[PDB]
């Protein structure tokens, strides 16, 4: 199982980032990422910003309602539990579940540029990417240490492959 | 907010 992002800095497109999904450890998570990214429900991550880009850290995306950290909700309704804490931060290039604290998955997601083993257990990581990880790097290059970046980088379209 | 960075 396998998405993309088409990113865009300030419409330039930058580039198209795949993601393998463990639809095997964490289905629930999985669904609900590969959904967002279809946008078949209705609603989706085209169109969303990466509203927090934190060079040496991570990317962080998914607020498609709000765009600020504030909103995003995910397929199953609201927010749904954390399925489970099998799969580590243990490098870079891994995706995971951004959240407001114990079970309150939405549709928020990050993409780690660094290990983050202390995430380990409160964090749902449910994939890695497998094409364009320079585009990531490109991506965090333009972020700061707030996590504000000078150009609007998007996903300009997403889907399945 | 989360992860915190």
């Amino acid at each position: 199982s396998q998405v993309y992002f088409d990113v865009e800095a300030d419409g330039q497109p930058i580039g198209r980032v795949v993601f393998k999904l463990y639809n095997d450890i964490v289905p629930k998570t999985a669904e609900n990422f590969r959904a967002l990214c279809t946008g078949e429900k209705g609603f989706g991550y085209a169109g969303s910003p990466f509203h927090r880009v934190i060079p040496d850290f991570m990317l962080q995306g998914g607020d498609f309602t709000a765009g600020n950290g504030t909103g995003g909700k995910s397929i199953y309704g609201g927010k749904f539990p954390d399925e489970n804490f099998k799969k580590h931060h243990d490098r870079p290039g891994l995706l995971s579940m951004a959240n407001a604290g114990p079970n309150t998955n939405g549709s928020q997601f990050f993409i780690t540029t660094v290990p983050c083993p202390w995430l380990d257990g409160k964090h749902v990581v449910f994939g890695e990417v497998v094409d364009g990880y320079d585009i990531v790097k490109k991506v965090e290059s333009l972020g700061s240490p707030s996590g504000a970046t000078k150009a609007r980088i998007v996903v300009a379209k997403s889907g399945e492959l | 907010a989360a992860p915190a960075x």
